[PDB]
C-alpha cells in the first residue's frame, strides 16, 4: 500500500494498512458465529428429507411467510413518525455496504 | 442448471418447495426459484462455505462510485477534464441528468414494458434500476457529483479531471456518511441503543475489522417491513400527480421506463417525503407486493421475498435466533413462555413455536423482525445489536472517515456538518419546498415543510486551493 | 450425527452438534485476528527483497536467532522446580492437538 | 521444486535466506529448507490464505488412536476381539510391548544407524519417532491401553472388541485430560493466570468454539525452551546407565534404534523423572542442538528450530508482537524504553528493535518467549493468555469433557481422579522408584521419589457392567 494516501482506492483494498483486503471488495465475508450446515461445511438446512435441525423438522421458508408474515394489506399500519424516504435511504444504504453474487 | 426455468435441486439451485395449501401455488411439485450464493473456496471439502461481499464494506458511496476499477473508469464522463460522471445521452428530466443505461445481454427493464424498450441504468452497484425510487436516489447523488466537480473548477481552474472526480467523490461519500450516522441510524436503532453501539466517535483504530459479517446480509433486510404497496408521486403543490399517482409495486419492480416517460424523479422524491412509511407491526410484517408478486414482471412466477430471506440465511449456513440472542449478550428463551414474554406476545410466540419446534432454528430474519420495537427505533433488541455493532466497526474501522484527522480540514469538517438530504434535493431536482430535518421523521405536508431557500447550502469556500 | 453417542467419534466429527467440523481433524485452523501477508491474502512477509512490513524491512529469521535465541550451552541454567518429564508432557500434548501438513 | 535440496523460492518453498557471518552456514547462497503449509483453499485468490490442522483439536489421546479412520483401524489388533492397539512382532522391551513400525517410503530413521535397520514406529500422529522420549510416553499410553482393555475383560466377559476397544480408549484420553489441567497446565500458566483463564469447570457449553487458533500452533512451540541438549538413561538405581548415559539430541532425532536395541524405554523414563528441564531465560533462550543440529542426521544440512518458528509465523500471516498483545489487552510498547519496561530488560528490547524496528513486528513466538515469567509458571503474559484462552475453549467446547455430566458415572469420575502418570510408569513398565506427585515438579533422586507400591491403583469396580 503507498506509505501516504489522500483518496480511498476504487475496491477499498490498502483502507487497513496492516490487512489491506479488509473491507475490499470481492472477498469472502467475515463470520461472528461459526456456520451451521446440514453436513457440517456445504449443505443448507432444508436441502435432504428427513434430516432434523437440532432435533426438530426443518420449516419450510414459504410455509413460516404463509402462516406468520401474511396480513390483509389494508389493514397496513402507516408509521406516524417516519416517512417513505426512511426506507429508501436503507435500501440505497444497503447496497453501499453489500451485494452477494448468485451464478447466473 | 437454470434455476429459474426448473425445480431440480441440483447445484447450484436451491428452490423453495412448496407448503400443502398454499395461497397461491397451488401445484406441490413447482418452487419459487432461488440459486445459492457464490461460495468462496469453491469446490472445498476441507472449507467451511462462505459467501462473498462483491462491494466495499465501507460507507462511501460505492453504490454511486463502483467497487471495481473497469467499472468506476466506464462511469466517468471520459471525454473532457471535467471530473463528471457520465449521464445519459439520450434522455434528460427536464434538463437535468439522467443515469447512462447499461448493457445488458438479458435486461430485466425491457420485459416491464415492451413497447417503451427502456433498460436497465447503469450505476456504481448493479441493483439500481430494481425500483424506481431507487433509482431516483441514485439519480440525485450522480447530479449531486456532477455540482459539486463544476462548482470545484470554479474555485480551482487549474485542478485535472482526476482532481476534481476524487475531490468531488470524497465530499459525496462524506456526505453518506453524514446522513446516515446524523440522521438515519437514530431513527432505526432508538437513543438507548444508539449510546450503547455507537457512542462518540474518538479515533480511527486499525485493530477494528470493517468487513460486513455475514448475518448482517440477512438481519438488514429488516427494512422490507417499511415498504409500502405503492410507489407514490406527488405535484409541485404535493397532490396526487395525474394519472398512476400509486402504481403496484408489482409493476415497479425493473421498470426504468416510468423514470424516463413518467415524470422524471421530482415527483417520485416528493411521494417518498410528503408519504409515511408501513410501521413493522408482530401482525403486519409484510405486505403482499413483497410477499406474492416480487419480480412478477419479469420472473416465470412472482417470487416471495421474506421466504428468500429465511432460504438465503440458510444458504448461508446461518445460526438460528437464540444462538445471536446469546451472542448479543440477549437471554435466550427456550420455551413458548419464555418466547412470549421475550416478544410481549405470546400469541406470536406459539405461532412460531408451531413452525419452528425450538427457538434454536427460528431463522435470524424471522425471529429479528418480530420483536417489539425499541422506544423511538425501529428494530429490536437482537436487530439493534447486529445493525448497532455492524455500524460501530464500519465507522472506527474506517481510515477514511469523515472525522478522521487529516481526512478533511476542520473548516471543511464545519461545512460538511451543514449538509442535510433536503439541500440535496433542493440543489439538484426542480422541488423548492422540501421536508423539514429529521427528513426521515418529517412526512406530513404542509406542516413539516419548508422552502429551499431557508436551508443552508454547503459552503465550498474551504476547498480553494490558494 | 447420530442422537445418542456414548464414544467419541475417531474424526471428532459430530462433537458439536450444531457445527459438527468444530475440532474435527483436516479443517482449517479458526483465526483469532485477521492475518497479515504481504500482498494482503497469500504471499509470506519476507517473500518480496525490498517489501516492508508496516514500514521496516522485514528481519531474515536466521538473523533474528543468531543475535537473540543463540546462547553459549556451557551456562545453561536447569530448571530447580521442574522435571524433564515437564518438556515432554507439552510436545506429546502438542501431538494431539495439532500437526500442520505440508507438501511432499 | 524439491525444497529440500533447493534454495529456489519457488512454490512451495519459502527458504530461510542466510545473513552475513551466519557463525555456521558460511555460504550465503545455501539455506534452510522450507515448505509452506497446505493452504486450505488452493489456488483461491478470493480468500485469505489459511492453514488445516490434521488433528482432532480436542484432548482425547488422538495421537495414541489416531484422527482418521483408516489409521485408526489399523493400529488395533484385529486377530481377536481383545479390544487391544497393535504391537511390535518383532521386538519387546523386556518382554513388554513395544510399537509397531510403519513403512514409509524414505524412512529417517532408518538413515540414523544404517547398520541396525530399524524403521520408524507407527502411532496415531506422524511424528512419535522424533525423539525416543516422545516414542516412550507413546509406548507407555500404549501399554496402558492394553493393560486396560485385559482387566475390563475380566470384569465384563460379555464385552466384545469394539466396546473393549472404546471403554479403553475413553479411560485413556479422559487420563490425559485430567493429567493436561490437573497438573500440567497449573505449572505452565502459574497461579493467577490459571485463575484468570481456567476458572472453575461449571458445564459443556456448545456456543464455545474448539478450534485450534492459527496462533496457538505458533505459541504453544514455547516449549522449545525447555529442551535439554541430551538425552538422558538411568538404570534402576537412577545411576547414568552405561554406555551412553547422556546422548547429544543431534543423535537421537528419528533413533528408533536406540528405543529396541539400546534397552527399551525404562532407561528413558528415569531420565525424564530424575533430570530437570532448561530454564527458559532471556539470555539462554534455545540450545544449538535445536537451534544448529535440528535433524542433522538425516537432512542435507541441520535445521535452526527457532528460525523455522518465525518463518512458519510469517507462512501462516500471523500479526506481530503488539497486535497479540493488544488481542489480550496488555498495553502494546511502541518504543525501545516502553519495551524495556515491559521485558524489564532493556538489552534484550534493544537488540529486538534493532532487529524488527518496531515492537508491532517481532514475531509472536519472539516476543511471547521474550516475556519475564509469571511467577509460579513458565511463561509470561502473552503466552499465558493466549494457551490460557485455547485451553479453556477445548474444555468448555468438548462434550467429551470427563467432568461433563453423563460422560462417566459419578462413581467412575471418582475413581478417575485418582489416576497419575507416576502410577501409569509404575503399572506399565520394570520401574518400581517412581517420582512424587506433581511429577512434572518432582525432579531429584532420591528426595522426590517414592515406591510405586504407594501410588493409587486406578480401581475399575465402577466399570462392573451389571
Ligand atoms: C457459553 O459460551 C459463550 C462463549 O463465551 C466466550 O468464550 C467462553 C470460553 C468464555 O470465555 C466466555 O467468557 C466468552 O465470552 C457465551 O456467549 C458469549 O457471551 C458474551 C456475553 O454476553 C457475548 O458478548 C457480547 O457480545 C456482543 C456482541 O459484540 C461482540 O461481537 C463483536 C463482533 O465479534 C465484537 O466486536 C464485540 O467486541 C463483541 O465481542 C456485545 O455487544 C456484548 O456487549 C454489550 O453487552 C454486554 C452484555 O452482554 C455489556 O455488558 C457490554 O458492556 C456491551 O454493551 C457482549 O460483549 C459473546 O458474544 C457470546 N459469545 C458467543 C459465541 O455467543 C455464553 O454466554 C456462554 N454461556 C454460559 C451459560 O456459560
Ligand atoms: C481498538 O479496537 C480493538 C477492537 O475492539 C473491539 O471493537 C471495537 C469497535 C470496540 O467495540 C471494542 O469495544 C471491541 O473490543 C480493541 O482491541 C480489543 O480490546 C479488547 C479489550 O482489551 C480485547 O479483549 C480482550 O480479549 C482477550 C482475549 O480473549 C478474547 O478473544 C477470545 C477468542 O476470540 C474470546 O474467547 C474471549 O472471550 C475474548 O473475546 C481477553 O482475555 C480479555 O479478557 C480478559 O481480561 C480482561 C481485562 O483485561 C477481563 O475483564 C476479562 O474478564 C478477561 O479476564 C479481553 O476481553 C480484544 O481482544 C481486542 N481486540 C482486538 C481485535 O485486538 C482495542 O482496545 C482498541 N484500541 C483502542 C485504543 O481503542
Ligand atoms: C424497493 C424495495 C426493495 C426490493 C425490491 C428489495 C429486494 C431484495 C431482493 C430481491 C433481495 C435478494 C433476496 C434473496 O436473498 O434472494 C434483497 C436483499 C437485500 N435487501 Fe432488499 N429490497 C428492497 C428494499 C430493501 C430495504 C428497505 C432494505 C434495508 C433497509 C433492504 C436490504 C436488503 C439487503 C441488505 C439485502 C442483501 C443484499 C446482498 O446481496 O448482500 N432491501 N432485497
Ligand atoms: C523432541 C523435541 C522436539 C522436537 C525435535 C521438535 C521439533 C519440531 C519441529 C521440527 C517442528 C516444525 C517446525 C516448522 O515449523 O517447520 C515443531 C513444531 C511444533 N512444536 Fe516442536 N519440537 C520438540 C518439542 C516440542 C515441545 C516441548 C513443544 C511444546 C511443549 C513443542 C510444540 C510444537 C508445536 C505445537 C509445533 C507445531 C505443530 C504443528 O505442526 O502444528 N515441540 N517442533
Ligand atoms: C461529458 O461532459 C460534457 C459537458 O459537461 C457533456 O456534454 C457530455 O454529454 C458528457 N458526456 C457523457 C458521456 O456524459
Ligand atoms: C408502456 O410505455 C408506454 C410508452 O412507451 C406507455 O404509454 C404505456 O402505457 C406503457 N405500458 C403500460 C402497460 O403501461
Ligand atoms: C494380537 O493379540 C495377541 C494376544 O492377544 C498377540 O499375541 C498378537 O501378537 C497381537 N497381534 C498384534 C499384531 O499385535
Ligand atoms: C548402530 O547400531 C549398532 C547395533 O546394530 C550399534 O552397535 C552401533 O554402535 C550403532 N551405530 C552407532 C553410530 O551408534
Ligand atoms: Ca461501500
Ligand atoms: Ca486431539
Ligand atoms: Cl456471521
Ligand atoms: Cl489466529
Amino acid at each position: 500500500c503507498p506509505e501516504q494516501d489522500k483518496y480511498r482506492t476504487i475496491t477499498g483494498m490498502c483502507n487497513n494498512r496492516r490487512s489491506p483486503t479488509l473491507g475490499a471488495s470481492n472477498r469472502a465475508f467475515v463470520r461472528w458465529l461459526p456456520a451451521e450446515y446440514e453436513d457440517g461445511f456445504s449443505l443448507p438446512y432444508g436441502w435432504t428429507p428427513g434430516v432434523k435441525r437440532n432435533g426438530f423438522p426443518v420449516a419450510l421458508a414459504r410455509a413460516v411467510s404463509n402462516e406468520i408474515v401474511r396480513f390483509p394489506t389494508d389493514q397496513l399500519t402507516p408509521d406516524q413518525e417516519r416517512s417513505l424516504m426512511f426506507m429508501q435511504w436503507g435500501q440505497l444504504l444497503d447496497h453501499d455496504l453489500d451485494f452477494t453474487p448468485e451464478p447466473a | 442448471v437454470n434455476c429459474e426455468t426448473s425445480c431440480v435441486q441440483q447445484p447450484p439451485c436451491f428452490p423453495l418447495k412448496i407448503p400443502p395449501n398454499d395461497p397461491r401455488i397451488k401445484n406441490q411439485a413447482d418452487c419459487i426459484p432461488f440459486f445459492r450464493s457464490c461460495p468462496a473456496c469453491p469446490g472445498s471439502n476441507i472449507t467451511i462455505r462462505n459467501q462473498i461481499n462483491a462491494l466495499t464494506s465501507f460507507v462511501d458511496a460505492s453504490m454511486v462510485y463502483g467497487s471495481e476499477e473497469p467499472l468506476a473508469r466506464n462511469l466517468r464522463n471520459m471525454s473532457n477534464q471535467l471530473g463528471l460522471l457520465a449521464v445519459n445521452q439520450r434522455f434528460q428530466d427536464n434538463g437535468r441528468a439522467l443515469l447512462p443505461f447499461d448493457n445488458l445481454h438479458d435486461d430485466p427493464c425491457l420485459l416491464t414494458n415492451r413497447s417503451a424498450r427502456i433498460p436497465c441504468f447503469l450505476a456504481g452497484d448493479t441493483r439500481s434500476s430494481e425500483m424506481p425510487e431507487l433509482t431516483s436516489m441514485h439519480t440525485l447523488l450522480l447530479r449531486e457529483h456532477n455540482r459539486l466537480a463544476t462548482e470545484l473548477k470554479s474555485l480551482n481552474p487549474r485542478w485535472d479531471g482526476e482532481r476534481l472526480y476524487q475531490e468531488a467523490r470524497k465530499i459525496v461519500g462524506a456526505m453518506v456518511q453524514i446522513i446516515t450516522y446524523r440522521d438515519y441510524l437514530p431513527l432505526v436503532l432508538g437513543p438507548t441503543a444508539m449510546r450503547k453501539y455507537l457512542p462518540t466517535y474518538r479515533s480511527y483504530n486499525d485493530s477494528v475489522d470493517p468487513r460486513i459479517a455475514n448475518v448482517f446480509t440477512n438481519a438488514f433486510r429488516y427494512g422490507h417491513t417499511l415498504i409500502q404497496p405503492f410507489m407514490f408521486r406527488l405535484d409541485n403543490r404535493y397532490q396526487p400527480m395525474e394519472p398512476n399517482p400509486r402504481v403496484p409495486l408489482s409493476r415497479v419492480f425493473f421498470a426504468s421506463w416510468r423514470v424516463v416517460l413518467e415524470g422524471g424523479i421530482d415527483p417520485i422524491l416528493r411521494g417518498l417525503m410528503a408519504t409515511p412509511a408501513k410501521l413493522n407491526r408482530q401482525n403486519q410484517i409484510a405486505v403482499d407486493e413483497i410477499r406474492e408478486r416480487l419480480f412478477e414482471q419479469v420472473m416465470r412466477i412472482g417470487l416471495d421475498l421474506p421466504a428468500l430471506n429465511m432460504q438465503r440465511s440458510r444458504d448461508h449456513g446461518l445460526p438460528g435466533y437464540n444462538a445471536w440472542r446469546r451472542f448479543c449478550g440477549l437471554p435466550q428463551p427456550e420455551t413458548v413462555g419464555q418466547l412470549g414474554t421475550v416478544l410481549r406476545n405470546l400469541k406470536l410466540a406459539r405461532k412460531l413455536m408451531e413452525q419452528y419446534g425450538t427457538p434454536n432454528n427460528i431463522d435470524i430474519w424471522m425471529g429479528g423482525v418480530s420483536e417489539p420495537l425499541k422506544r423511538k427505533g425501529r428494530v429490536g433488541p437482537l436487530l439493534a445489536c447486529i445493525i448497532g455493532t455492524q455500524f460501530r466497526k464500519l465507522r472506527d474501522g474506517d481510515r477514511f472517515w469523515w472525522e478522521n484527522e487529516g481526512v478533511f480540514s476542520m473548516q471543511q469538517r464545519q461545512a460538511l456538518a451543514q449538509i442535510s438530504l433536503p439541500r440535496i434535493i433542493c440543489d439538484n431536482t426542480g422541488i423548492t419546498t422540501v421536508s423539514k430535518n429529521n427528513i426521515f421523521m418529517s412526512n406530513s405536508y404542509p406542516r413539516d415543510f419548508v422552502n429551499c431557500s431557508t436551508l443552508p447550502a454547503l459552503n465550498l469556500a474551504s476547498w480553494r486551493e490558494a
